[PDB]
C-alpha cells in the first residue's frame, strides 16, 4: 500500500522513546531496595 | 540456447560485482530480468566478426573494446576523439542479433550499436524491468557473496 | 535527434584525410613538406568550397602548388563544424603527447 | 531530513563534551 | 610492491572510502597519539628523586613509589584540554584497547574486499551527479582519479589479462 | 566592509596588545616555587 | 637480447651507405645526448613542441630528409622547420649558434655523429616508447 | 600623464577602460576615400540583469539585477578591427581579433548562479547613413556571435564531454540510458546577441571616442544540459580610431 | 591591587577550570572564529571555484554531501597566495564563490592551535612541572602548517593546500601522490614507522602494565578498582613485565628503567611525525620522493619494469585525470 | 499562485506579520527582488533565537 | 538526495538503542 | 481579473476542507497551482447560461 514513509518512524519513537523512560524509573526503583 | 544458460554468462550474476551498502536484491540494481535479448554479434565494414572485451570482476567501469579472432584491436569506443583510429564510426561497426528477441536483427547506426557493445562487456544482453522496483541501475551481490562475507 | 557532432564527423571523410576545412593543424605533419609554412595558409585561409581551391591561394611558390598537387589525395573538405575550429582548437586543440 | 540527521548527531556531541567536562566526576585523592 | 598494492586498493577498491579502513586508521593514528602523549606525559611530571640534570639515574626497577605524579598530570590536562585520566589502570587497558582495536576493524574491511565487497560508491550521489552536469563535490573528483589509476596502470600490472588500449581510449584530462 | 574592516583591526589590535603587555608583567614570577 | 652490430648498424646517408657504430659509440651519444638534448628531449619527444617528435618515420618526412647521420648531423649544424623553408638556429641549439647555447661549443663532429646514431639506434632498443610520451612510460 | 603597470597592479583599474574628459563633445571627420581602423575598442560592463522566466501564466518577464560574484576580470579591451565607409555614407566596424570574452558568472536572488560568455566576437557594428563625421549622437548598432561557455574538450564531472569523455553514466552501469540523454550528450550552441554604442564623448584632435553600451544576448546551457537565460548587459566603452 | 594586576591574576590563574594564560587570550578567539566559521560553512556554503576555472565544487550538506564527503573548499586558484579577508570581497556572494572561509579558518586556526602549543609550556610554568610537553605536540601542529600552510606556500596557491573534509583529505593524498611519490620518499617512510610503531609501542605498553597488574580486587569487579586517584605505591610489577618481556625477545631488548621507557615512547612517534611533516614541507619545493622509472635496462637496453615502474602506472593514472579542465600545456609545473 | 500559506509555513507568517520580509538571499515575500533587508531577514531573526 | 528511506529508522535506532542501554545501567547505579 | 483574486475564489483553499491525518502542505493535497484556467461558462442547447 501507498503510505506514509514517515509512519515507521513515528511509531517506532512513539512506542520507543516513553517505553525507555518508564523503563529507566523502574530499574533505577529495583535497585534502592 | 536456453535462456537460463545465457543468464548465467552474465556478469551482473557474478557475486563479486557488488557492493557493502548497495542494499537488498539483485534486481534492485540491473533490474528483474524479463527476457534474452540474443546473442549479438559485432561486425566491421570489411565483413570480419569482432568480440568485445568483457569486463573483469575487479573494474567497476571498463572501456568498450573489440578485437578480431586474434586479439587485435579493430575498434573501440574512444575517450578523446581528436586522434581516434577505431572509433566506430570509422571502422563501421555494426551490430546483429541471433536468438532472442532480437533474432535477426541488424544494426547499424553507430549510437545504437555503441549501446550493444556497452552492454555487451557484461556477456550476454538482456532485457530487464527497472520500473517495478526503481532499479538504481548498479550491481549487488547474490545471496552466495552476502553468505560468504558474513561467516567469513 | 540529440547526437554528439564530433562523433558524427568521424563517420565523414573527416575520419579518413586531413579536413582542411576542420582538422587540427598538427596533422599536417604526416606528409612530407607541409609543416609549418604551407599548414598556416591553408588554415588561414578560412575554409574551402573544395580540396582543389587550395591551390588558389594568394602567394603560393611554384613548389608550394607542386606539393600541395601531391598531396590532394590525403585532404578532403566537409562542412566547418563549430565545435572543432571554435577555441582555437585548429591551432591547439588540448592533445599533446 | 540527512542533513538533519547529521546535525543532529553532531550537535549531541558537542552537548556531551559540556557536560563530560563541567559535569564529570570529580576526581579525588583517597 | 606493497605501495603498489595500497594504488591498486585506492582506484580499484576505493579503500578509503572504506569505514572499516577509517576506524583502522583512527586506531593507529589514535595508538600513536596515545603514545606520544603518554610518555611526554611523564617524563614531564617526573618528581625529582634524584639531583642530577639527566633525570634517568634517579628511578630503581624496585622501588615502591610512582616515578611521576598522576595528581598533576592530571590537573594539567584537565586544565589543558578539559579531562584527564585519573586511573592508571584504565590508561594502560586503554592503550592496548585503541590500536588493537584499530586493527581489527581494517582487518574487516578487508575480508570484504576479498570479495569485492567495496564502500566503492554513495548511490544518492551517482543519482544526482548523472543528471546534473554541475554537481560537483570532492567524491565525484576521486572516482575520475581512481579510473585513471585503473585503465593507466592495468596492462603493466595484470599482464596475464593481455589487455590492450590503444591511446584513444585512456582516460586524460586536458593536455596531461 | 570598511566598518567591518575596522572593527576586526581595533578588535585583533586589542588583544594583541594584552598577549604583549601581560607577558611584560612580571611573567616569569608567576610561578609556583621561586619568585625571582 | 644484446646490443648487436645489426642493431647498430644505421644509414649514413640518403642513398643507403650505411654505417655500423661501436657499442662505445652509442654510449657516447647517449651521454652526450642527456648532456645536451635530453632537457628538451628526453624519450624522444619534445617538450617546448610536442607535435614534433625524433621517432624515426618523422625524421624521414623531414624536407630535408633526417633518417640518417648525415641529415642529423646537418640538423645540428644548420637546423631548420620540418618543411626546410626556415632556419631556426636563433632558438635551436646548433654549432651555427653555439654563441648563444655554450653547450654546443665543446662539440665536435665526432660527438655530433656519435649522437646522430644514439638517436638513429634508440627506437630500434625501445620501440613506441621512443618518441611515445608518458602513455608508453 | 603616463601611468605604469606597478601604479596600476592590484588596484582594480586595469579593469577599466579609459575616460575622455567631460568637455570631449567634438567631432571627428570621416573621409570616404579614406581608410579607417578601430586600433582599441574597450567595453566595461557595469550592470548585469538577467531575465526572470515567470510562470505559466505568461504574464510579464522583467529584467532582474544581479550580484557579480568573479570580480574584476569583465571587461573587454585591445578589440582591433577596420572601419569601413560604405556607400550609403554609414561607417561599419568589422571586429578582427582581440580580447573580445570573458565569461561572467552573476548570483540571482535566492542563489542562482548564472554564467554566461559576455563577447563581441566576430562584431559587425554600423552606423545610420551618411555619417560624414563621428559626433557625441552617432549610434553603432550590430550583433556578435556567442559561442558555448565551454568548448569541446570541457569534461564534466562524471567524465562526459563533447570532443573527449566518456560517452555514458559509467556509474550506472545498467540504468535506462533514454533519460540520460540530454546529459550524456554535449551539444555546442552558436548563438547570437545585439549590441548599441551609443557615443557621448569625442575627441576630433585624437580619434577618442567614448560612451555607453547596451547588450544582450545568452548565458551558458552547460553544453546543452538545461535552457539558458536571456541576458542584458550594459556599461561603458572606448575607442580610438587611427586612419589605416 | 590595582585592575591590570587582578586581571593578570585571573588571566595566569591556576584555579580556572580551564587554563586561560596569555596564550590563552589569543587562542580562545581564534579558535572560537575558525570553530565557527568551520561549521556553518560546512552546513550550507554554496559551491566554491576552487581550480579557479569556474567550476565550482559542492562541499556542503545542504548542497548535496554528506559527512564523508563534504569539506569546507580551498580557496580559487585565481587568488593564489593573496590574501582574500572578507573587507576585499565586494560581497559575500563573491567572498562565498572564491572560497574565502577556507582562509578565514586556516588562519585563525593555525594562530590558535600555535597559541595552544604555547599554552601548553604556560601551564606547566604555573604548576612547577617540566616544560616539553609542547614539544610533542610541535609533531601534529608542525604537519597542520605543512598540509595548510608550507605546501601551498611552495606551490603558490591555497587552492592546493588540504581541503577541509574527509574526501577532500583523500583527494590531496592522490593528487600529492601523483606530483611528488611521497611513497617513495624516506620521510613519509619514516612517518609511517613513526605512527606503526606508535601504535606498536601503544599497544605493547598497554599490554605490558596491564599483565602485571598487583591483585587487587575479586573477579566480580572490574581491576581499574585496584587503581587509587593519588595513591603512592604503583598498581604493577614492573619487574614482573621485565621477567615477562625479557624471556619474550632477550633480557637487554628491554627495559628495566621506568624513565627510559617513558621518554622512548615519546621520542619515537613524535620524531617520525617531525620527519613526515618535513616531508610535506620540502615537497612543497618539488623535492620529490625517489625516481626508479626505468632504472633497469637490458643488455640490449630494453626497460626491465620493476615494481617501481608499476607505481608510476598508477601515478599516471592520477596525474592525467587530477583538476581534468585545469590544464591548457603539457606540463604540471605546480 | 504559490504563496506561503500553500506550502505549510508556520513561523514564517509570524515574522512577516510584524515586518521581516525578506531574506540574506536577495529575495522577498512581497516579490520584490534584489531587495537588501539587512540583519533582521529571516535567516537574521532565526540566527538571533539561536544565539 | 535520492537516499534510502530506511538510512534514517537505522540512524535512529543505531543511536537510540544502545545509548539507552547506558542510560539504564548509570541511572540504576547512581540509585544505589 | 487578477489571477491573485480567482485563486481565493477556490475551495482548495477554504481551510474547513481538511483532514486531521492529512498531514503537510497544501500544495501536497491538489498540487502546486500553476495557473488559472480562466472562468468556465456552461450553456445549455439552448444558449442558457448554467451554473
Ligand atoms: C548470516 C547473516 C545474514 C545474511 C548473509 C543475510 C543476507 C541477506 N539478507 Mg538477511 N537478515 C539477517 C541475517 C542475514 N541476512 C537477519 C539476522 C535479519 C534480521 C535483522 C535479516 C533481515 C533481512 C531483511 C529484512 C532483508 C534481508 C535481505 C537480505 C539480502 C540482502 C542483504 C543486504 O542488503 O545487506 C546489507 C548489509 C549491510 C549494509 C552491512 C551492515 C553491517 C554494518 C557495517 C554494521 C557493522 C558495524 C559495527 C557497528 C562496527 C562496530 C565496531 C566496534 C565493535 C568497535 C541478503 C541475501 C533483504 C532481502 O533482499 O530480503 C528479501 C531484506 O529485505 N535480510
Ligand atoms: C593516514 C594514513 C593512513 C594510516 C594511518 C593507515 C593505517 C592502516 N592502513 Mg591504510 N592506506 C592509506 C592510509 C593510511 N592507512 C591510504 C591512503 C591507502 C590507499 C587506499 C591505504 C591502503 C591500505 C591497504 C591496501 C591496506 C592498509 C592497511 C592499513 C593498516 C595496516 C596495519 C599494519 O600495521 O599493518 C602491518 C602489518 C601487520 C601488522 C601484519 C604482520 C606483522 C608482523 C608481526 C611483522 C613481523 C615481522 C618480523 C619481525 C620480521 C621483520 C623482517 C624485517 C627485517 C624486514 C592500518 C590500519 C592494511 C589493512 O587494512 O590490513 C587489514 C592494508 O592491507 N592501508
Ligand atoms: C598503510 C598506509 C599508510 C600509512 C600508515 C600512512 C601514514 C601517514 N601518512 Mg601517508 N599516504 C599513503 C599511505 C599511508 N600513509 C598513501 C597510499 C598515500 C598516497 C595516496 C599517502 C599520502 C600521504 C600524504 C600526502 C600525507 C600523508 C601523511 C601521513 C601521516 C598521517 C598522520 C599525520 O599527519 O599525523 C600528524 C598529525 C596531524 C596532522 C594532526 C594535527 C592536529 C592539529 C594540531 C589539531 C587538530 C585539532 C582538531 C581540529 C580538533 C580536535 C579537538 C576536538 C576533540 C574538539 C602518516 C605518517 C601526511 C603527512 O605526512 O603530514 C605531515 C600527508 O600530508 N600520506
Ligand atoms: C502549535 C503547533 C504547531 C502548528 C499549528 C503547526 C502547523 C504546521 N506544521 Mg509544524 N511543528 C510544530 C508545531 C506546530 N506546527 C512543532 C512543535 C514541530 C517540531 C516537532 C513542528 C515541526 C514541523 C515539521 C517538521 C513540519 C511541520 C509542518 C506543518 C504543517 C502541517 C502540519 C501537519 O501535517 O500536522 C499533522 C498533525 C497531526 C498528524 C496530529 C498528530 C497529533 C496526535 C494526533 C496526538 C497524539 C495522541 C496523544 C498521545 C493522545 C493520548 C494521550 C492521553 C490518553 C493521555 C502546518 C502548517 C510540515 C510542513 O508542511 O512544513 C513546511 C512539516 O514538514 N511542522
Ligand atoms: C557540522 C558537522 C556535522 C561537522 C562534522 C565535521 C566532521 C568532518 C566530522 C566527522 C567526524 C568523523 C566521522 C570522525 C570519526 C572518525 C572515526 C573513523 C571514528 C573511529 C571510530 C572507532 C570506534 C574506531 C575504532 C578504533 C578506536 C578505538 C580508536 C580510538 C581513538 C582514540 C579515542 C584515541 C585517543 C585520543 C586522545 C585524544 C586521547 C587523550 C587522552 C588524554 C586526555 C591523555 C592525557 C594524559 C596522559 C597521561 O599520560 C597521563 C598520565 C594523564 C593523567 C593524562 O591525563
Ligand atoms: C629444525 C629446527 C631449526 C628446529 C628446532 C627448534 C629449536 C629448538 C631450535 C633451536 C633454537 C635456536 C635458538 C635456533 C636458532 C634459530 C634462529 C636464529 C631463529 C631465527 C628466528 C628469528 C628470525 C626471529 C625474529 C627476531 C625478531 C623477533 C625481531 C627482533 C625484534 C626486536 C629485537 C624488538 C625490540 C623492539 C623494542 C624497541 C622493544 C621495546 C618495545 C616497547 C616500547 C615495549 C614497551 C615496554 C617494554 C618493557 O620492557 C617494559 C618493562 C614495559 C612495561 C613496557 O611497556
Ligand atoms: C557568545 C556569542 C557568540 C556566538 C554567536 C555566533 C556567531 C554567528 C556568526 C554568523 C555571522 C554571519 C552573519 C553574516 C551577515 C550576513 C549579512 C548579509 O547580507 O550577507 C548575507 C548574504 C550571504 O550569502 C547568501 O546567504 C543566503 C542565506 O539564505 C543564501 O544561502 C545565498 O545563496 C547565499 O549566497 O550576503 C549578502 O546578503 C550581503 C553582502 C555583503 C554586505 C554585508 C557586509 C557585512 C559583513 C558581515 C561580516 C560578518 C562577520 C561575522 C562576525 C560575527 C562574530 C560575532
Ligand atoms: C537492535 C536495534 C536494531 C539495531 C539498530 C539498527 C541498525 C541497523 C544497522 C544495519 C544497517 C542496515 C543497512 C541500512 C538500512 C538498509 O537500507 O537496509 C535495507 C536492507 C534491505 O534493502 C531494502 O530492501 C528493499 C526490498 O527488500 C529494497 O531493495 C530497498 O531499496 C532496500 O533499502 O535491509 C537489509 O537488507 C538488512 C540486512 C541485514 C542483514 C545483513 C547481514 C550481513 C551482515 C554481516 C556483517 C556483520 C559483521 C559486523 C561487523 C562487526
Ligand atoms: C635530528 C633528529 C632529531 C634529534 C632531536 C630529537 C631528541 C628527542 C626528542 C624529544 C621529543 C619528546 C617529547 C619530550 C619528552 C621529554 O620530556 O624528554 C625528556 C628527556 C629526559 O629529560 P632530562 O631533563 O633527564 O634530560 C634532558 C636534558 O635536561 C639533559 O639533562 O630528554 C632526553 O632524554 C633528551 C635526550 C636528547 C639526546 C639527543
Ligand atoms: C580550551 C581547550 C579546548 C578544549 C575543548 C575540547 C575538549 C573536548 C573533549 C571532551 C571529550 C569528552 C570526553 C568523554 C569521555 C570521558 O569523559 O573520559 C574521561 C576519562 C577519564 O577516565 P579516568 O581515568 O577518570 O577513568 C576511570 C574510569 O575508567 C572508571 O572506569 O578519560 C578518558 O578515558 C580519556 C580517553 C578518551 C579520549 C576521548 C577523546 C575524545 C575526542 C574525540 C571526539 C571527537 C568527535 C568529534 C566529532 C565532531
Ligand atoms: C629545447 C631548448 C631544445 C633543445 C635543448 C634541443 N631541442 Fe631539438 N627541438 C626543439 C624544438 C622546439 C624542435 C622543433 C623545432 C621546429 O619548430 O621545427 C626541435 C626539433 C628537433 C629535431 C627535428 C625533429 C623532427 O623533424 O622530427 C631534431 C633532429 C632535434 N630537435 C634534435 C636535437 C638535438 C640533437 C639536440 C641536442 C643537441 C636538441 N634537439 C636539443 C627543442 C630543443
Ligand atoms: O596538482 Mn597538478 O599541480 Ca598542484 O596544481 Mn598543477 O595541477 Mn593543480 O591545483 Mn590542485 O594540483
Ligand atoms: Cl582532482
Ligand atoms: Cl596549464
Ligand atoms: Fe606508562
Amino acid at each position: 500500500m501507498e503510505v506514509n514513509q514517515l509512519g515507521l518512524i513515528a511509531t517506532a519513537l512513539f512506542v520507543l522513546v516513553p517505553s525507555v523512560f518508564l523503563i529507566i524509573l523502574y530499574v533505577q526503583t529495583e535497585s534502592q531496595q | 540456447i536456453p535462456e537460463k544458460l545465457a543468464f548465467y554468462d552474465y556478469i551482473g550474476n557474478n557475486p563479486a560485482k557488488g557492493g557493502l551498502f548497495r542494499t537488498g536484491p539483485m534486481n534492485k540494481g540491473d533490474g528483474i530480468a524479463q527476457a534474452w535479448k540474443g546473442h549479438a554479434v559485432f561486425r566491421n565494414k570489411e565483413g570480419e566478426e569482432l568480440f568485445v572485451r568483457r569486463m573483469p570482476a575487479f573494474f567497476e567501469s571498463f572501456p568498450v573494446i573489440l578485437t578480431d579472432k586474434n586479439g587485435v584491436v579493430k575498434a573501440d569506443i574512444p575517450f578523446r576523439r581528436a586522434e581516434s583510429k577505431y572509433s566506430f564510426e570509422q571502422q563501421g561497426v555494426t551490430v546483429s542479433f541471433y536468438g532472442g528477441e532480437l533474432n535477426g536483427q541488424t544494426f547499424t547506426d553507430p549510437p545504437t550499436v555503441k549501446s550493444y557493445a556497452r552492454k555487451a562487456i557484461f556477456g550476454e544482453i538482456f532485457e530487464f524491468d527497472t520500473e517495478t522496483l526503481n532499479s538504481d541501475g548498479i550491481f549487488r551481490t547474490s545471496p552466495r557473496g552476502w553468505f560468504t562475507f558474513a561467516h567469513a | 535527434e540529440l547526437v554528439n557532432v564530433v562523433d558524427e564527423k568521424l563517420g565523414t571523410a573527416y575520419g579518413e584525410k586531413i579536413d582542411l576545412n576542420n582538422t587540427n593543424i598538427a596533422a599536417f605533419i604526416q606528409y612530407r613538406g607541409l609543416y609549418p609554412t604551407l599548414a598556416k595558409l591553408i588554415v588561414k585561409n578560412a575554409p574551402y568550397e573544395s580540396v582543389e581551391d587550395v591551390l588558389n591561394i594568394p602567394g603560393l611558390t611554384e613548389r608550394q602548388k607542386q606539393i600541395l598537387r601531391e598531396n590532394l589525395e590525403h585532404f578532403t573538405v566537409t562542412e566547418v563544424e563549430t565545435a572543432l575550429v571554435e577555441g582555437g582548437d585548429r591551432y591547439n586543440n588540448g592533445l599533446y603527447k | 531530513m540527512e542533513t538533519i540527521t547529521y546535525v543532529f548527531i553532531f550537535a549531541c556531541i558537542i552537548a556531551l563534551f559540556f557536560f563530560a567536562i563541567f559535569f564529570r566526576e570529580p576526581p579525588r585523592i583517597t | 610492491a606493497i605501495f603498489r598494492f595500497l594504488l591498486f586498493f585506492q582506484g580499484f577498491h576505493n579503500w578509503t572510502l572504506n569505514p572499516f579502513h577509517m576506524m583502522g586508521v583512527a586506531g593507529v593514528l589514535g595508538g600513536a597519539l596515545l603514545c606520544a602523549i603518554h610518555g611526554a606525559t611523564v617524563e614531564n611530571t617526573l618528581f625529582q628523586d634524584g639531583e642530577g640534570a639527566s633525570t634517568f639515574r634517579a628511578f630503581n626497577p624496585t622501588q615502591a613509589e610512582e616515578t611521576y605524579s598522576m595528581v598533576t598530570a592530571n590537573r594539567f590536562w584537565s586544565q589543558i584540554f578539559g579531562i584527564a585520566f585519573s586511573n592508571k589502570r584504565w590508561l594502560h587497558f586503554f592503550m592496548l584497547f585503541v590500536p588493537v582495536t584499530g586493527l581489527w576493524m581494517s582487518a574487516i574491511g578487508v575480508v570484504g574486499l576479498a570479495l569485492n565487497l567495496r564502500s566503492y560508491d554513495f548511490i544518492s550521489q551517482e543519482i544526482r551527479a548523472a543528471e546534473d552536469p554541475e554537481f560537483e563535490t570532492f567524491y565525484t573528483k576521486n572516482l575520475l582519479l581512481n579510473e585513471g589509476i585503473r585503465a593507466w596502470m592495468a596492462p603493466q600490472d595484470q599482464p596475464h589479462e593481455n589487455f590492450v588500449f590503444p591511446e584513444e581510449v585512456l582516460p586524460r584530462g586536458n593536455a596531461l | 566592509m570598511e566598518t567591518l574592516k575596522i572593527t576586526v583591526y581595533i578588535v585583533v589590535t586589542f588583544f594583541v596588545l594584552l598577549f604583549v603587555f601581560g607577558f611584560l608583567s612580571g611573567d616569569p614570577a608567576r610561578n609556583p616555587k621561586r619568585k625571582d | 637480447a644484446e646490443l648487436t652490430p645489426e642493431v647498430l648498424t644505421v644509414p649514413l646517408n640518403s642513398e643507403g651507405k650505411t654505417i655500423t657504430l661501436t657499442e662505445k659509440q652509442y654510449l657516447e651519444g647517449k651521454r652526450l645526448f642527456q648532456y645536451a638534448c635530453a632537457s628538451c628531449h628526453v624519450g624522444g619527444i619534445t617538450k617546448t613542441n610536442p607535435s614534433l617528435d625524433l621517432r624515426t618515420e618523422t625524421l624521414a618526412l623531414a624536407t630535408p630528409p633526417r633518417d640518417n647521420i648525415e641529415g642529423l648531423v646537418d640538423y645540428m649544424k644548420n637546423p631548420t622547420t620540418y618543411d626546410g623553408e626556415q632556419e631556426i638556429a636563433e632558438v635551436h641549439p646548433s654549432l651555427r649558434s653555439a654563441d648563444i647555447f655554450p653547450k654546443m661549443r665543446n662539440l665536435t663532429e665526432k660527438d655530433l655523429v656519435a649522437i646522430a646514431g644514439h638517436i638513429l639506434v634508440e627506437p630500434k632498443i625501445l620501440g613506441d616508447k621512443w618518441g611515445g610520451g608518458k602513455v608508453y612510460y | 600623464q603616463t601611468l605604469t603597470y606597478d601604479d596600476i597592479v592590484g588596484t582594480g583599474l586595469a579593469n577599466k577602460c579609459p575616460t575622455l574628459d567631460d568637455t570631449a563633445r567634438g567631432a571627428y571627420p570621416i573621409d570616404s576615400s579614406q581608410t579607417y581602423r578601430i586600433a582599441r575598442l574597450c567595453l566595461q560592463p557595469t550592470t548585469f540583469l538577467v531575465k526572470e522566466e515567470p510562470k505559466n501564466k505568461r504574464q510579464e518577464a522583467e529584467f532582474v539585477p544581479t550580484k557579480l560574484v568573479t570580480r574584476e576580470t569583465t571587461s573587454l579591451d585591445q578589440i582591433q578591427g577596420e572601419l569601413k565607409v560604405n556607400s550609403d555614407g554609414s561607417l561599419t566596424f568589422v571586429e578582427e581579433d582581440g580580447i573580445d570574452f570573458q565569461p561572467v558568472t552573476v548570483q540571482m536572488a535566492g542563489g542562482e548562479r548564472i554564467p554566461l560568455l559576455f563577447t563581441v566576437k566576430n562584431l559587425v557594428a554600423s552606423t545610420q547613413p551618411n555619417v560624414t563625421s563621428i559626433t557625441t549622437s552617432t549610434d553603432f548598432k550590430g550583433e556578435f556571435n556567442v559561442p558555448s561557455y565551454r568548448t569541446a574538450n570541457f569534461l564534466d564531472p562524471k567524465g562526459r564531454g563533447l570532443a573527449s569523455g566518456y560517452d555514458s553514466a559509467i556509474a550506472l552501469p545498467q540504468a535506462k540510458e533514454e533519460e540520460l540523454a540530454r546529459a550524456n550528450v554535449k551539444r555546442f550552441s552558436l548563438t547570437k546577441g545585439q549590441i548599441s554604442l551609443n557615443v557621448a564623448k569625442v575627441d576630433g584632435r585624437t580619434g577618442e571616442i567614448a560612451g555607453t553600451f547596451e547588450s544582450e544576448q545568452l548565458s551558458d546551457d552547460d553544453m546543452g544540459a538545461h535552457e539558458p537565460h536571456e541576458v542584458k548587459i550594459q556599461g561603458v566603452f572606448y575607442a580610438s580610431i587611427e586612419p589605416a | 591591587a590595582n585592575l591590570w594586576e587582578r586581571f593578570c591574576n585571573w588571566v595566569t590563574s591556576t584555579d580556572n577550570r580551564l587554563y586561560v594564560g596569555w596564550f590563552g587570550v589569543i587562542m580562545i578567539p581564534t579558535l572560537l572564529a575558525a570553530t565557527i566559521c568551520f561549521v556553518i560553512a560546512f552546513i550550507a556554503a554554496p559551491p566554491v571555484d576552487i581550480d579557479g576555472i569556474r567550476e565550482p565544487v559542492s562541499g556542503s550538506l545542504l548542497y548535496g554531501n554528506n559527512i564523508i564527503t563534504g569539506a569546507v573548499v580551498p580557496s580559487s586558484n585565481a587568488i593564489g597566495l593573496h590574501f582574500y579577508p572578507i573587507w576585499e570581497a565586494a560581497s559575500l556572494d563573491e567572498w562565498l564563490y572564491n572560497g574565502g572561509p577556507y582562509q578565514l579558518i586556516i588562519f585563525h586556526f593555525l594562530l590558535g592551535a600555535s597559541c595552544y602549543m604555547g599554552r601548553q609550556w604556560e601551564l606547566s610554568y604555573r604548576l612547577g612541572m617540566r616544560p616539553w610537553i609542547c614539544v610533542a605536540y610541535s609533531a601534529p601542529l608542525a604537519s597542520a602548517f605543512a598540509v595548510f600552510l608550507i605546501y601551498p606556500i611552495g606551490q603558490g596557491s591555497f587552492s592546493d593546500g588540504m581541503p577541509l573534509g574527509i574526501s577532500g583529505t583523500f583527494n590531496f593524498m592522490i593528487v600529492f601522490q601523483a606530483e611528488h611519490n611521497i611513497l617513495m620518499h624516506p620521510f613519509h617512510q619514516l612517518g609511517v614507522a613513526g605512527v606503526f610503531g606508535g601504535a606498536l609501542f601503544c599497544a605493547m605498553h598497554g599490554s605490558l602494565v596491564t599483565s602485571s597488574l598487583i591483585r587487587e580486587t575479586t573477579e566480580t569487579e572490574s581491576a581499574n578498582y585496584g587503581y587509587k586517584f593519588g595513591q603512592e605505591e604503583e598498581t604493577y610489577n614492573i619487574v614482573a613485565a621485565h621477567g615477562y618481556f625479557g624471556r619474550l625477545i632477550f633480557q637487554y631488548a628491554s627495559f628495566n628503567n621506568s624513565r627510559s621507557l617513558h621518554f622512548f615512547l615519546a621520542a619515537w612517534p613524535v620524531v617520525g611525525v617531525w620527519f613526515t611533516a618535513l616531508g610535506i614541507s620540502t615537497m612543497a619545493f618539488n623535492l620529490n620522493g625517489f625516481n626508479f622509472n626505468h632504472s633497469v635496462i637490458d643488455a640490449k637496453g630494453n626497460v626491465i619494469n620493476t615494481w617501481a615502474d608499476i607505481i608510476n602506472r598508477a601515478n599516471l593514472g592520477m596525474e592525467v585525470m587530477h583538476e581534468r579542465n585545469a590544464h591548457n600545456f603539457p606540463l604540471d609545473l605546480a | 499562485l504559490n504563496p506561503m500559506w500553500r506550502q505549510g509555513m508556520f513561523v514564517l507568517p509570524f515574522m512577516a506579520r510584524l515586518g521581516v520580509t525578506g531574506s540574506w538571499s536577495g529575495w522577498s515575500i512581497t516579490g520584490e527582488t534584489g531587495i537588501d533587508p539587512g540583519f533582521w531577514s529571516f535567516e537574521g531573526v532565526a540566527l538571533a533565537h539561536i544565539v
